[PDB]
């Protein structure tokens, strides 16, 4: 970002870290086989 | 009388006293049929699968 918008930039810009969400899906092998 | 006797040690036997069976097999004759699951992942045989 431009600071206080010479042209200066802020020295501590925000960084966005992607988050992970998980789900375990369990299926019996006889249910899928039959 | 033309109908063969088939051996099977899986027919129970307890102090003598076993049993004898007579079968007619076939779907078209309305007899006895076995049932299996045709399409399987792994599929090493008729109704059989091996998976890691």
């Amino acid at each position: 970002q431009v600071k206080d918008a010479f042209v200066d930039y802020i020295d501590n810009p925000r960084e966005y870290l992607l988050s992970a969400v998980n789900t375990v899906v369990d299926v019996h092998t006889r249910i899928s086989d039959l | 009388r033309g109908v063969p006797l088939i051996p099977s040690d899986k027919v129970p036997l307890e102090n003598g006293k076993t049993k004898i069976l007579l079968l007619r097999v076939g779907e078209s004759r309305q007899g006895v049929v076995g049932l299996y699951q045709p399409n399987l992942p792994g599929e090493q045989g008729m109704g059989l699968s091996v998976r890691f």
